[PDB]
This record gives structure tokens, C-alpha cells and sequence, in this order.
């Protein structure tokens, strides 16, 4: 089952990038409404 | 003064082509430049 | 909003009038300069525009005086002085 | 097809297709300003 | 570059209109080569 | 003065559900595409 | 003689594209307003004839 | 007192409709014409 | 098929050849 | 005939330039007077390398 990992890694690397890029906004934006 | 004059002396001569210049980006039909009515020397 | 305006819609006779004041922006400037004072710009300007609101194109103008300039100063640069002078006086011509 | 322009074959293969980007420019002139 | 923050709205809906007509484009072509062809 | 719109909402993910796999399956029929008996 | 029948159609759009964008940006928007030749008003038949 | 040009608020027609700016314009007429031809 | 490459290079060049016409007139400041 | 690449190969490199150039020059005012000669020193030098390789078709 080695060719699941090779599919899933442009996967992770989408996220990979929503993490870097945008994600200081969004601990802010999950500091709104208090909780 | 001196300067002063002298820019004068460069834009007076200048002037006759910094209205081709000026004219050609607002009018488009016609060679506005050629369309004045400069005022005449005798 | 701005768009270039045809000869042909405008009229010749309502154009003649036109093109003589682009060389009575400069002849004035000219004569500014040479006064060292730039009040007689900064005096026949004042609601020239709300003048020729209804006929001429109130857009046309800055862009036709800004270009004026820029090509103005253009010649002044090989004198290094003067062009920071004349960069003060048709700065006059286009704030009023 | 003759035999001396030839190498061309890529290039004026292409040559009808030009008209309805002639059509398609017109949108994005139009995208550009006035609409 | 930030007059506005990016170039404006026209000029990526060509790009991502292009994008999008390239890969119609693209199943078009796959009708006459590959599995589906009978060639 | 200015407004600060929220990032993610319920449109957030209501637009990505049916666009993440669209452009997946987008290039699943590419694949599929150059690919032959 | 197939080849050069349609060069010579190839050749005569470019001469033919520069009167369309002459004639749409840069040249005169008043056809008529000119030396009393073209233009019109659509509505002197005798002018709309002499197009036909 | 016109000219106003290609607008959608000086002639009365919009982006569509899109050339009836020019039923009365003479010249640009032509130009549509020769680039058509 | 190099032939293939070059007339889809070919094609390439000249679809945005375009609207670099429709640009380049939208930032110089050239009236559209 | 070797010279029958790079006469055309450079008419369809300067035709391309004559796509973008054109609505440029007529598209402004504020270059219209400097850029009108150019057309004619621009399509002039096209029209007789159309004409140059017309002879060139038939010579070889
Ligand atoms: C709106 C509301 C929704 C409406 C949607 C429904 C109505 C529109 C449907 C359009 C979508 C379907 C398009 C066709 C699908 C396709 O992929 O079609 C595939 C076909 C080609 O099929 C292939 O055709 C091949 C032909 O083979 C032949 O040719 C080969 C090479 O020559 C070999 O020689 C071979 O031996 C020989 O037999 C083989 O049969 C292949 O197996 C087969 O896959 O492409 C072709 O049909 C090319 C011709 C295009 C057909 C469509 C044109 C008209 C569409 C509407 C236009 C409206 C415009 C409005 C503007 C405003
Ligand atoms: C006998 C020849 C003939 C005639 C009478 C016409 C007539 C027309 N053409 Mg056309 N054309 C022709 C040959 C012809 N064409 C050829 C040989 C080519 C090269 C392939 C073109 C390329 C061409 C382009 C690129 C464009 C036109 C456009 C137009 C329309 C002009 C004005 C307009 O905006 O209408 C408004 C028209 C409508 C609101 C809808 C009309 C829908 C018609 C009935 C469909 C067919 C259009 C046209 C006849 C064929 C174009 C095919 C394709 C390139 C799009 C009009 C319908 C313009 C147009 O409007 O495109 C649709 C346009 O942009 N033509
Ligand atoms: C439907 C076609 C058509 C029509 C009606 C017009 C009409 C006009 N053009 Mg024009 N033009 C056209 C196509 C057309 N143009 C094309 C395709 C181009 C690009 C080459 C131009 C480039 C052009 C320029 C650069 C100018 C005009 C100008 C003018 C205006 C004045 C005419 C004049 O005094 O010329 C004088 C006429 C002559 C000296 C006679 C020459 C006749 C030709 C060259 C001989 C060949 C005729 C031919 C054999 C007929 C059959 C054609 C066949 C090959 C299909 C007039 C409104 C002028 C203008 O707008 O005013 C400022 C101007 O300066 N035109
Ligand atoms: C001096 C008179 C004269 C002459 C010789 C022509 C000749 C021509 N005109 Mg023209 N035209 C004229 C006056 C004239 N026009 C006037 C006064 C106007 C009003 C401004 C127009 C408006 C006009 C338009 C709007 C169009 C033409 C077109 C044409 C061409 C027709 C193509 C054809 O059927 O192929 C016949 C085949 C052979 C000769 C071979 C041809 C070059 C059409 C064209 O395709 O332009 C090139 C076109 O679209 N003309
Ligand atoms: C010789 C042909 C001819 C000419 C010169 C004109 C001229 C004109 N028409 Mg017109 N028209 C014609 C034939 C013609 N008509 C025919 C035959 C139809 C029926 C289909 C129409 C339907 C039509 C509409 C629907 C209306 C006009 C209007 C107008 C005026 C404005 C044009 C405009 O803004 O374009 C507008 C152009 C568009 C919106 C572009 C649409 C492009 C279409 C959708 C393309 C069609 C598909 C095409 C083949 C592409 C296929 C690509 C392929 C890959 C799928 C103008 C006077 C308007 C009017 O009354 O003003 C006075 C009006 O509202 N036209
Ligand atoms: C056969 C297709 C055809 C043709 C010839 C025209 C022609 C014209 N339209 Mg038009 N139009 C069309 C289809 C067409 N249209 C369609 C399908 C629509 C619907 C989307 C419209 C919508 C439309 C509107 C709403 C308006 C026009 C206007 C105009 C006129 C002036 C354009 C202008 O001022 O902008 C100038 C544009 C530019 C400077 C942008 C640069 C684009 C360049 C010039 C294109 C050509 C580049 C070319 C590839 C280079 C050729 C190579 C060379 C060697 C020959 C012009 C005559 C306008 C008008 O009435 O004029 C006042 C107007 O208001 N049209
Ligand atoms: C970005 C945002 C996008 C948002 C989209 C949201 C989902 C929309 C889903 C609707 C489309 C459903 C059909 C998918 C088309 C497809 O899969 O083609 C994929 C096919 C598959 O292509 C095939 O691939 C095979 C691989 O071996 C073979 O090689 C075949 O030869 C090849 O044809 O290609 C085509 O059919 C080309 C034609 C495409 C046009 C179809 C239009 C259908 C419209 C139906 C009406 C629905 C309304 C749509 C407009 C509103
Ligand atoms: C992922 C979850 C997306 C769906 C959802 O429940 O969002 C709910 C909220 C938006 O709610 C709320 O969304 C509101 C928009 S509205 O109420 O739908 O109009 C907004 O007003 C409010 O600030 C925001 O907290 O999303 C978040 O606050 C956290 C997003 C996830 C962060 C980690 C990744
Ligand atoms: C998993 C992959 C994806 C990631 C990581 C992602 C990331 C993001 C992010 C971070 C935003 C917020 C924009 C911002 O505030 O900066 C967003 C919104 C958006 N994304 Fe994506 N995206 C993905 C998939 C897609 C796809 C496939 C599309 C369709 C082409 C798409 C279209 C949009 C749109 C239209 C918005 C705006 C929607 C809104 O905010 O209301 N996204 N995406
Ligand atoms: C490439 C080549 C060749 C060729 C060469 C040549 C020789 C070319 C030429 C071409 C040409 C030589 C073209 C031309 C064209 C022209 C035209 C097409 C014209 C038109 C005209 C018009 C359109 C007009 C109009 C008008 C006016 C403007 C005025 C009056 C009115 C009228 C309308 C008439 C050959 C085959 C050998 C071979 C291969 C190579
Ligand atoms: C002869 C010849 C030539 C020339 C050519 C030409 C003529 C060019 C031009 C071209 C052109 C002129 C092109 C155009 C294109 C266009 C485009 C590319 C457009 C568009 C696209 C799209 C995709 C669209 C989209 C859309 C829609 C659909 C609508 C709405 C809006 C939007 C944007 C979204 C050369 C020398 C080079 C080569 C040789 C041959
Ligand atoms: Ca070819």
C-alpha cells in the first residue's frame, strides 16, 4: 500500500500551505465570539 | 533672473511643440496642432 | 471617466477656442515665471473650470495640464535649477 | 502543404481557430471598463 | 503592488477563464486519442 | 470607518464542499484522459 | 495555384485591418462632417442611393 | 454641449446592444465594416 | 512529437497575445 | 533556400510585433504624433519583405 502515500501527499501539502500562510487571521478569528 | 530668463528662452521655441504634445492624448480625428489659430508676427 | 473627446462631435468652431487656451496655460506660465511670482496663475485659474463646466470636459483638462508639465519639465533637465523651479509653478497651474 | 514554406505545418495549422478569439477579445475589453 | 490589493477583476477572469476553457479543450482532444477513441 | 469581515463561515465551507472535489475530480479526468488502452 | 489564392486573401486582411482600427480609434467620428462625400444622415434618399 | 461618448447613461444602450452607439456615428460605422471585412 | 510541441507552443504564444494588447492600453494609460 | 527560413522566420516574428504594436500607437494621444511615423517605417518595412519573399517563392 505504498501508493495511498504518494496520493495523499499533494493532500497534505494543501493544508500544509493554509497553515503558514493565513493562519495567524484565523487563531484571532477562533479568539472571536469569546471562546 | 538670469535663470529666470533663461527658462523663458527655452520654453518660448518649446512652445509650438508642447501643445502637440499636450493636445494629441485629448483629441483623437484630427492634427489639432495644425487646427490653432497662433497669432501672427506683421 | 475619463475618454479622449473626437474632433468631429466636438465642432471646429467650438474646438478653436479650445486649442488657444492650451497655449494660454504656458504663455501664462511663462510669463509667471519671469514675474517670479506665480499670482497671476494662481488668479486667472480660480473658476475657469466652473466656466467651462458646460462646454469643455472638466477630466480633460487636468490630464492635458498634468502632461503639459510633465513634458514641460522634461526640457528642464539638463539645467538641474530651473526644473525644480518650474516644478513649483505649474504645480500652481494644476492645484488651482 | 508545399514543400518549401513546410516547417510552417505548426504554425498556419492554427490560422482558422484566430476569428473567435476575435469574438472573445470583445469580452474582455468589455470586462476591462465600462461594464 | 497595492493600490488595491491585487490586479483587478478582469484581468483573472481571463486567466481562470482560459484555465477553464483549456481543460474543456482538453476533453475534446481526449475524445479522438486514449481509451474512448476506438484508434 | 472601516469594516474586518470574518475569514470562515458557514459559506466557507459551503463553497468548498463542491469546489475541493471539483478540482480533484478535475484532474482525475485529465489523468484518466492521456492515459490508453 | 491553390496556395497563392488564398495568400493573396491572407495579404489583403492586414491592409484591410489597418482601415478598421484606423477608422475606430484614431480617425474621425463624424463620417458625415467632413469633405460632403460619405457620411449621410439616413434620411437624404438621394445620398442613400448613390451607396447602392 | 454633448460628446459625451461610449457610456452607458449618454446614448441610452448598454454593453449589450453593442453597437447601436454608432447607428448615427458615421465614421466609426465604417471602421466597424473594414474590420469586419 | 516535437512537431505537435511546437504548433501547440505555437497556439501558446498567441492566445494571450491578445490581451496583452488590452493591458498594456489598460496601464499605460492609453484611452480603451 | 536556406535563406527562405530566416527571410519568413522574420516576417512571422515582425507580423507578430505588428498584432501588439498597432493599437498601442493609434490607442494614444499622448504618442500618436511620435508614434505616427512609425507605422510608416513599420508597415513599410512589411510590405517589402512581403514583396522580397514573393520573389523568393518563385526563384527557388
Ligand atoms: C445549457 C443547458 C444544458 C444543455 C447541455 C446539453 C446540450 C449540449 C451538449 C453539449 C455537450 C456535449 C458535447 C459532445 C460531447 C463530446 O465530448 O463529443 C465527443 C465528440 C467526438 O467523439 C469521438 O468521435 C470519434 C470519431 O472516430 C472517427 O474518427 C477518428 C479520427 O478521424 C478515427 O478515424 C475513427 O476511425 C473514426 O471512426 C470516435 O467515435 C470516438 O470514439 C468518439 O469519442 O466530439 C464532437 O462531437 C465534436 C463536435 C462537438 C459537438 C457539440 C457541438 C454543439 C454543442 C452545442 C453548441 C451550442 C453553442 C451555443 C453558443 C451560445
Ligand atoms: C456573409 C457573411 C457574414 C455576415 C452577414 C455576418 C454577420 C455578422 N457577424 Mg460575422 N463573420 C463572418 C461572416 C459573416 N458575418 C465570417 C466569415 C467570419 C470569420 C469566421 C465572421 C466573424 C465574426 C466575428 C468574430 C464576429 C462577427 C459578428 C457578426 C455580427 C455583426 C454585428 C453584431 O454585433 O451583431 C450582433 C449579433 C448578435 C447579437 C447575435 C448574432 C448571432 C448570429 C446569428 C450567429 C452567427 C454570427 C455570425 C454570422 C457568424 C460568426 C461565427 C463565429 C466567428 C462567431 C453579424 C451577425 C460579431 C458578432 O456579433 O458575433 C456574434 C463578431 O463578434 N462575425
Ligand atoms: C470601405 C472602405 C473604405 C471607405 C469608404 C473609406 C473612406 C474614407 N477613407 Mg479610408 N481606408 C480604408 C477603407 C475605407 N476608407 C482602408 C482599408 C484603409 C487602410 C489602408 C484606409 C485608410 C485611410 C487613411 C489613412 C485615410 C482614409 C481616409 C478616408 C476618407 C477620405 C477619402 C479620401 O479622400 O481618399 C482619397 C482617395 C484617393 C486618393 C483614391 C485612392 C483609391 C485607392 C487607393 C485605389 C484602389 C481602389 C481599388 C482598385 C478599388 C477596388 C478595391 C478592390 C481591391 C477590392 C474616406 C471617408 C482619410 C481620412 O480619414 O481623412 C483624414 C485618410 O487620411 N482612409
Ligand atoms: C468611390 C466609390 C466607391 C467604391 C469604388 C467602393 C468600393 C467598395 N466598397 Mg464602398 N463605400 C462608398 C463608396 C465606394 N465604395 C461610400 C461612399 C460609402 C459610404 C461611407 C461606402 C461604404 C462602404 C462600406 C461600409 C463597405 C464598403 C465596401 C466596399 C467594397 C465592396 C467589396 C465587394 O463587393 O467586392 C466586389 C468584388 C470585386 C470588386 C472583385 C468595395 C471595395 C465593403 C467592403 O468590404 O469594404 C472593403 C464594406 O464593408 N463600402
Ligand atoms: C448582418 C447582421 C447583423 C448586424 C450587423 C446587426 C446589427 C445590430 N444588432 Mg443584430 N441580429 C442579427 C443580425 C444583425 N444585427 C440577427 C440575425 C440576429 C438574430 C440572432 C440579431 C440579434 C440581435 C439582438 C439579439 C439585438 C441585436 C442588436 C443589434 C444592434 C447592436 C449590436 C450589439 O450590441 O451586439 C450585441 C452582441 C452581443 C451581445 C454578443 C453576443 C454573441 C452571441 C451570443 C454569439 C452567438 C454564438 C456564436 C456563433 C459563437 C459560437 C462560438 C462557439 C465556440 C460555441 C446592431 C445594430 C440589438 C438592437 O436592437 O440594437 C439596436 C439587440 O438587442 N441583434
Ligand atoms: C465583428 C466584431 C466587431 C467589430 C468590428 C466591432 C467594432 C467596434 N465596436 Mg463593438 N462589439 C462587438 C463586436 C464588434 N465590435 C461585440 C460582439 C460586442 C458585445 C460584447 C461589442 C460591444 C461594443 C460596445 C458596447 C461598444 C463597441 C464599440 C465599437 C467601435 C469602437 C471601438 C472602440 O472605441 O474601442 C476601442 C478599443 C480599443 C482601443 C481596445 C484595443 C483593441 C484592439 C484595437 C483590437 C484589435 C487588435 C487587433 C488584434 C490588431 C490587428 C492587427 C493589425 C495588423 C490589423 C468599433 C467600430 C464602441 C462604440 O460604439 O464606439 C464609440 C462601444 O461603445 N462595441
Ligand atoms: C470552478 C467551479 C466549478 C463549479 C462546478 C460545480 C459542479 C458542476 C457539475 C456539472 C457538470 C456535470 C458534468 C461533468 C462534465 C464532465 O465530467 O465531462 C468529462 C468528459 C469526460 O471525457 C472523457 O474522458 C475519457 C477518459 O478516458 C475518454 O478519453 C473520453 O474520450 C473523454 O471524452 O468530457 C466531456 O464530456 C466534454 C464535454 C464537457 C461538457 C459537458 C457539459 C454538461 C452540462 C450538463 C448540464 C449541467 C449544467 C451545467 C451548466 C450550469
Ligand atoms: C471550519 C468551520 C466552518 C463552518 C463553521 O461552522 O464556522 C463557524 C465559525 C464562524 O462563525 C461565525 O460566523 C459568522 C458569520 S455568519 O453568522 O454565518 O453570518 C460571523 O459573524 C462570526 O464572527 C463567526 O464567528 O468559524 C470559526 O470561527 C472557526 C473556523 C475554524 C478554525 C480552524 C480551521
Ligand atoms: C483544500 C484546498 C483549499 C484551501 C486550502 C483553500 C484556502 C482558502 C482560504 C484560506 C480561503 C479564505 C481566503 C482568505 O481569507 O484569505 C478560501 C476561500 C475561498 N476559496 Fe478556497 N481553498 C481551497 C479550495 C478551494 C477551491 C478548490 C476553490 C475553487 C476554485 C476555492 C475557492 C475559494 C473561494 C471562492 C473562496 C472565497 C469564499 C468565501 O470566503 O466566502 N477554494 N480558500
Ligand atoms: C507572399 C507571396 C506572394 C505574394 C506577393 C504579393 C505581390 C503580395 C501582394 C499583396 C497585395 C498587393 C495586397 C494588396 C491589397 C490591397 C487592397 C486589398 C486594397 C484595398 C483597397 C480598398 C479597400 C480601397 C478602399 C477605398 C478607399 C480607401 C478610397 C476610395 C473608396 C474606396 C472604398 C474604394 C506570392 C503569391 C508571389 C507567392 C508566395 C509569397
Ligand atoms: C496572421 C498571423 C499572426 C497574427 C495573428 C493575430 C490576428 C493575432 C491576434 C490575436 C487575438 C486578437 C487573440 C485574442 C484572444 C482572445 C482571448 C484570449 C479572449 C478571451 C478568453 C476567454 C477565456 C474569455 C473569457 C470570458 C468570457 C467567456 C466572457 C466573460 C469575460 C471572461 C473574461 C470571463 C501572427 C503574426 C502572430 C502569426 C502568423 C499568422
Ligand atoms: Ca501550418
Amino acid at each position: 500500500d505504498l501508493r495511498i502515500v504518494v496520493v495523499l501527499l499533494p493532500l497534505i501539502v494543501a493544508g500544509g500551505w493554509a497553515l503558514f500562510k493565513i493562519g495567524s487571521a484565523a487563531i484571532s478569528q477562533a479568539q472571536a465570539f469569546m471562546k | 533672473g538670469a535663470k529666470r530668463l533663461e527658462i523663458a528662452q527655452v520654453l518660448t521655441q518649446n512652445a509650438e511643440l508642447i501643445v502637440s504634445r499636450a493636445a494629441n492624448r485629448i483629441f483623437t480625428g484630427g492634427s489639432p496642432l495644425a487646427f490653432l489659430e497662433r497669432p501672427e508676427e506683421p | 471617466g475619463f475618454r479622449p473627446i473626437n474632433v468631429s462631435r466636438y465642432g471646429p468652431g467650438n474646438m478653436t477656442k479650445s486649442l488657444r487656451d492650451l497655449s494660454w496655460f504656458l504663455r501664462y506660465t511663462t510669463y509667471a515665471i519671469v514675474a517670479g511670482d506665480p499670482n497671476i496663475i494662481a488668479v486667472n485659474v480660480r473658476g475657469l473650470r466652473e466656466i467651462i463646466e458646460n462646454a469643455c470636459s472638466s477630466a480633460a483638462t487636468l490630464v492635458a495640464l498634468q502632461e503639459m508639465r510633465r513634458s514641460a519639465l522634461g526640457y528642464l533637465q539638463n539645467d538641474k535649477e530651473g526644473q525644480e523651479i518650474a516644478l513649483q509653478y505649474f504645480n500652481v497651474l494644476i492645484s488651482e | 502543404l508545399p514543400e518549401a514554406y513546410s516547417i510552417f505545418s505548426p504554425v498556419v495549422d492554427i490560422l482558422p481557430v484566430i476569428p473567435v478569439f476575435f469574438l472573445l477579445l470583445a469580452f474582455v475589453w468589455q470586462a476591462a471598463v465600462g461594464f | 503592488m497595492s493600490g488595491d490589493a491585487k490586479l483587478p477583476l478582469w484581468l483573472i477572469a481571463t486567466v481562470a477563464g482560459t484555465g477553464v476553457l483549456v481543460v474543456v479543450g482538453l476533453f475534446f482532444y481526449g475524445a479522438y486519442v486514449g481509451v474512448g477513441s476506438a484508434l | 470607518q472601516p469594516i474586518t469581515y470574518p475569514i470562515f463561515t458557514v459559506r466557507w465551507l459551503a463553497v468548498h464542499t463542491l469546489a475541493v472535489p471539483t478540482v480533484f475530480f478535475l484532474g482525475a479526468i485529465a489523468a484518466m484522459q492521456f492515459i490508453q488502452r | 495555384p491553390y496556395f497563392v489564392v488564398g495568400v493573396l486573401h491572407l495579404i489583403s486582411s492586414a491592409v484591410l485591418g489597418l482601415g478598421g482600427i484606423y477608422h475606430a480609434v484614431r480617425g474621425p467620428e463624424v463620417l458625415e462632417e467632413y469633405s460632403s462625400f460619405f457620411g449621410y444622415d439616413w434620411k437624404d434618399k438621394n445620398q442613400m442611393t448613390n451607396i447602392i | 454641449s454633448y460628446l459625451g461618448g461610449r457610456d452607458q447613461e449618454s446614448t441610452g444602450f448598454a454593453w449589450w446592444s453593442g453597437n447601436a452607439r454608432l447607428i448615427n456615428l458615421s465614421g466609426k460605422l465604417l471602421g466597424a465594416h473594414v474590420a469586419h471585412a | 512529437n516535437f512537431e505537435l510541441i511546437a504548433q501547440l507552443l505555437m497556439l501558446s504564444l498567441i492566445v494571450i497575445a491578445g490581451p496583452v494588447v488590452i493591458v498594456l492600453l489598460a496601464f499605460r494609460g492609453g484611452d480603451l | 533556400t536556406l535563406l527562405f527560413q530566416v527571410l519568413l522566420a522574420a516576417l512571422v516574428i515582425v507580423s507578430f510585433l505588428m498584432i501588439v504594436a498597432v493599437p498601442v500607437a493609434y490607442a494614444s494621444p499622448q504618442n500618436w504624433s511620435q508614434s505616427k511615423p512609425l507605422i510608416f517605417i513599420g508597415s513599410g518595412l512589411w510590405a517589402v519583405l512581403v514583396i522580397l519573399v514573393g520573389v523568393f517563392n518563385y526563384l527557388v
